[PDB]
């Protein structure tokens, strides 16, 4: 390759240090994977190796990229990120437009490729180093540093918006109702226009950018369709609330009566206009639970009062960009899970619900990191921000397989909660 | 001596500058040894006689051995480490032998001489410069400076085991079968040629180092097979621990008990069967150190099992690519799981044991499935696979439950293996009021202060009690009203509680506790037929649980 350009400098956060993380333990497979891929990205001269006077470290992972035959490398860069981009959210932040989520329909494209040929700032190398292990650790791990501007860490995309916005300008002109958000890796698309005229639309701005030379290795299929006529596509504005109701009884039991006492009482650290007292009041007595039981003086009034403050929409819940965002996953079975992203208790912002097909095909692990994806995702297009969440897996079970089913270029912030009680019953 | 290798660059922490200590004492008879020492050194070229241009010194000093013949310079670098960047770390991990491949012959060379044959980066030369005082006073003594690699510098350990590494590649390349490893000062050979071309290779091995100034010896002091390493007993077919040793004493003590327990850890990587949950139960106070503890009855009969087991020998297997790795575990009793690891029937791998120390509720399912998970992990990392499971359970339970549990498990390829004991669900809570069955209306609360409380329960079909508890906590009645029901109620029964603590514990499906109340409960679910729990409000709502507490 040719010096496209003439480096930038980045300085980490004042009182920071770059990254000293822990390799996982590999598979015998993802191990040769990376060997070959770097071993590539070495004589290409993206990477280079580096000695033992880099006391640096960042993770990295073999994934299948949109199930195709090879490998992809993914570079754990969650850490260099805090300790960079957070301060380069400010020198040279990438604005979120707050109408994309509006458009009919979202494509994403991978333009990952474009930042290897954007040479990296040399004094701040040492800190993207990454080691490759080795099994039972008998080797000593093989260790690379980057040339040039790696994917996943975020001032990669911040460097090259100049580059990139200039790229896209002769096309965001003759197309000034399309916006272009871009996230890292990845370059949102969105439209207005029939899916027939979109997709070209789409298919038009893929080859401009392959035109000025950008290629957007996302050949997806041709016209031979096994049953895979998948290209990423989201709708937006179909991303509506599933308010929870209350369920609708001819027969009324004790029992009954009694959750119904509790998902309300729950719900009034959401919704605080709630009142039960006199739909409860139909307890007091200690009946019998199988008991079927008759309506009372407002009872019929409430269930239907608050049926309705349940059926509107909260107020007081603002997005504060200040804050970030938790988005917490249940359970819910039968390939079915639940979500909430959030800021501060009971203000939801959004909440939705995940579910995947019948049994013989996939496991539980498999649907949390796509719901996780799938919610991550969203997100980024409604805020342009990914997420924290709180998980409902063991924690070492999860850091063995997250990977496994790990599709996207970009990694969130997570953790893991044993304790759901009422939550997966309200939900 | 030294060698034509390329130095790697050093630095010294951001803002921080070279060490200015002294120390000037006078054992004429040392400060002989150290100039006898430092011109052998310097003229062998490890370090060089350097003068006053800001040169920041260090303590120099002698020490002397019993089977002494000569001295030796031991510098101390302490305020020099303190100054100098970090590096990269040696030992990530240490290798585990239950996942090394087996080989003919083995050989270990000295190298511990080679640091001092590694060039030290020349700008960083000028801070390893200390000063050997002559003998009174014209002279500050003798002045010199390091050329290759002090003896306690930081980044020595790091820059020799970089520079060793490159320089064995050419080796390695034109060599894929010989595997080298190379630890502190040794450095292991290990081919499969018979012992005879074996010595060829080493001893190119150590020509190849030879052109490098890094010298080697070939009849110096210690011993071969079998290898004393990081506390294993290496051999070229097999591998075990280090003959162990389990003392026997009149009165033990916190520091005694630790090392006890520590040592049995270390030997159930391959011993089968070794338990450890009652030794610790009693270390479970932290702060004691010779606060002599009373070995109980448990610990005691524990003890011994350990001694009977370790009194055979046992040693392990290595590791074949070409077959399979298969696990096989099996459940000892309270929270303890153990399990081995081979690919052959008999000889095995590897074992290990497992207790769920977490907490105080958890389920026999669960516990397995903690397990799997804990092998899983290992054998990644030492082996780079996954197992195949051999396990005490049946599907029908197990996917039983990992549908009705709410947090996402991943079981992988598992075989049932029938093998008493079992892993079972004794008992699952019904998901419908049972129509019929009497409607139990529990409670019970406490003084916080006085510790006396009660737990009732007042029925459908008007039937009450009321039963005084002194010496309890809010939960402990609050499971003593459930226990009542329970005790009183028929084979069907339908129970209300205003608590999700008692509901979730008894939800939970907890095979065991020994909160021995916890455990009446659990066997009483157990001698039912069906019961229904059902959870409600407390205050705010039913009045039952209220007529309760009016009465508590
Ligand atoms: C110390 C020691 C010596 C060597 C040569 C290795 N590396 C490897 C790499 C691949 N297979 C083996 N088998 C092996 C190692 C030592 C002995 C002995 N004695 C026998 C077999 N060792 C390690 C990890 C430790």
């Amino acid at each position: 390759p040719i010096s496209p350009i003439e480096t930038v400098p980045v300085k980490l956060k004042p009182g920071m240090d770059g990254p000293k993380v822990k390799q996982w333990p590999l598979t015998e497979e993802k191990i040769k994977a990376l060997v070959e891929i770097c071993t590539e990205m070495e004589k290409e001269g993206k990477i280079s190796k580096i000695g033992p006077e880099n006391p640096y470290n960042t993770p990295v992972f073999a994934i299948k990229k949109k199930d195709s035959t090879k490998w992809r490398k993914l570079v754990d860069f969650r850490e260099l990120n805090k300790r960079t981009q957070d301060f380069w959210e400010v020198q040279l932040g990438i604005p979120h437009p707050a109408g994309l989520k509006k458009k009919k329909s979202v494509t994403v494209l991978d333009v990952g490729d474009a930042y290897f040929s954007v040479p990296l700032d040399e004094d701040f190398r040492k800190y993207t180093a990454f080691t490759i292990p080795s099994i039972n650790n008998e080797t000593p791990g093989i260790r690379y540093q980057y040339n040039v501007l790696p994917q996943g860490w975020k001032g990669s995309p911040a460097i090259f918006q100049s580059s990139m916005t200039k790229i896209l300008e002769p096309f965001k002109k003759q197309n000034p109702d399309i916006v272009i958000y871009q996230y890292m890796d990845d370059l949102y698309v969105g439209s207005d226009l029939e899916i027939g005229q979109h997709r070209t639309k789409i298919e038009e701005l893929r080859q401009h950018l392959l035109r000025w030379g950008l290629t957007t290795p996302d050949k997806k299929h041709q016209k031979e369709p096994p049953f895979l006529w998948m290209g990423y596509e989201l709708h937006p504005d179909k991303w509506t609330v599933q308010p929870i109701v209350l369920p609708e009884k001819d027969s009324w039991t004790v029992n009954d009566i009694q959750k119904l006492v509790g998902k309300l009482n729950w719900a009034s650290q959401i919704y605080p206009g709630i009142k039960v007292r006199q739909l409860s009041k139909l307890l007091r007595g200690t009946k019998a639970l199988t008991e079927v039981i008759p309506l009372t003086e407002e009872a019929e009034l409430e269930l239907a009062e608050n049926r309705e403050i349940l059926k509107e929409p909260v107020h007081g819940v603002y997005y504060d960009p200040s804050k970030d965002l938790i988005a917490e996953i249940q359970k819910q079975g039968q390939g079915q899970w639940t979500y909430q992203i959030y800021q501060e208790p009971f203000k939801n912002l959004k909440t939705g619900k995940y579910a995947r097909m019948r049994g013989a095909h996939t496991n539980d692990v498999k649907q949390l990191t796509e719901a996780v994806q799938k919610i991550t995702t969203e997100s980024i297009v409604i805020w342009g921000k990914t997420p924290k969440f709180k998980l409902p897996i063991q924690k070492e079970t999860w850091e063995t397989w997250w990977t496994e089913y790990w599709q996207a270029t970009w990694i969130p912030e997570w953790e893991f909660v044993n304790t759901p009680p009422l939550v997966k019953l309200w939900y | 001596p030294i060698s034509p290798i390329e130095t790697v660059p050093v630095k010294l922490k951001p803002g921080m500058d070279g060490p200015k200590v002294k120390q000037w004492p006078l054992t004429e008879e040392k400060i002989k040894a150290l100039v006898e020492i430092c011109t052998e050194m310097e003229k062998e070229g490890k370090i060089s006689k350097i003068g006053p241009e800001n040169p920041y010194n260090t303590p120099v000093f002698a020490i002397k051995k019993k089977d002494s013949t000569k001295w030796r310079k031991l510098v101390d670098f302490r305020e020099l480490n303190k100054r100098t960047q970090d590096f990269w770390e040696v030992q990530l991990g240490i290798p585990h032998p239950a996942g090394l491949k087996k080989k003919k012959s083995v050989t270990v060379l000295d190298v511990g001489d080679a640091y001092f044959s590694v060039p030290l980066d020349e700008d960083f030369r000028k801070y390893t410069a200390f000063t050997i005082p002559s003998i009174n006073n014209e002279t500050p003594g003798i002045r010199y400076q390091y050329n290759v690699l002090p003896q306690g510098w930081k980044g020595s350990p790091a820059i020799f085991q970089s520079s060793m590494t490159k320089i064995l590649e050419p080796f390695k390349k034109q060599n894929p079968d010989i595997v080298i490893y190379q630890y502190m000062d040794d450095l292991y050979v290990g081919s499969d040629l018979e012992i005879g071309q074996h010595r060829t290779k080493i001893e190119e091995l150590r020509q190849h180092l030879l052109r490098w100034g890094l010298t080697t010896p070939d009849k110096k002091h210690q011993k071969e097979p079998p290898f004393l390493w990081m506390g294993y007993e290496l051999h070229p077919d097999k591998w075990t621990v280090q003959p162990i040793v389990l003392p026997e004493k009149d009165s033990w003590t916190v520091n005694d008990i630790q090392k006890l327990v520590g040592k049995l850890n270390w030997a159930s990587q391959i011993y089968p069967g070794i338990k450890v949950r009652q030794l610790s139960k009693l270390l479970r106070g932290t702060k004691a150190l010779t606060e002599v503890i009373p070995l109980t009855e448990e610990a005691e009969l524990e003890l011994a099992e350990n001694r009977e087991i370790l009194k055979e020998p046992v040693h392990g297997v290595y590791y074949d690519p070409s077959k399979d790795l298969i696990a096989e575990i099996q459940k000892q009793g309270q929270g303890q799981w153990t399990y081995q690891i081979y690919q052959e029937p008999f000889k095995n791998l590897k074992t290990g044991k497992y207790a769920r120390m977490r907490g105080a509720h958890t389920n026999d399912v669960k516990q397995l499935t903690e397990a799997v998970q804990k092998i899983t992990t290992e054998s990644i990392v030492i082996w780079g696979k996954t197992p195949k499971f051999k396990l005490p359970i049946q599907k029908e339970t197990w996917e039983t439950w990992w549908t009705e549990y709410w947090q996402a498990t991943w079981i992988p390829e598992w075989e049932f293996v029938n093998t008493p004991p079992l892993v079972k669900l004794w008992y699952q809570l019904e998901k419908e009021p049972i129509v019929g069955a009497e409607t139990f209306y529990v409670d019970g609360a406490a003084n916080r202060e006085t510790k006396l409380g009660k737990a009732g329960y007042v029925t459908n079909k008007g039937r009450q009690k009321v039963v005084p508890l002194t010496n309890t906590t809010n939960q402990k009645t609050e499971l003593q009203a459930i226990y009542l029901a329970l005790q009183d109620s028929g084979l069907e029964v339908n129970i209300v509680t205003d608590s999700q603590y008692a509901l979730g514990i008894i939800q939970a499906q907890p095979d065991k506790s020994e909160s021995e109340l916890v455990n009446q409960i659990i066997e009483q679910l157990i001698k039912k037929e069906k019961v229904y729990l059902a959870w409600v409000p407390a205050h705010k709502g039913i009045g039952g649980n209220e007529q309760v507490d009016k009465l508590v």
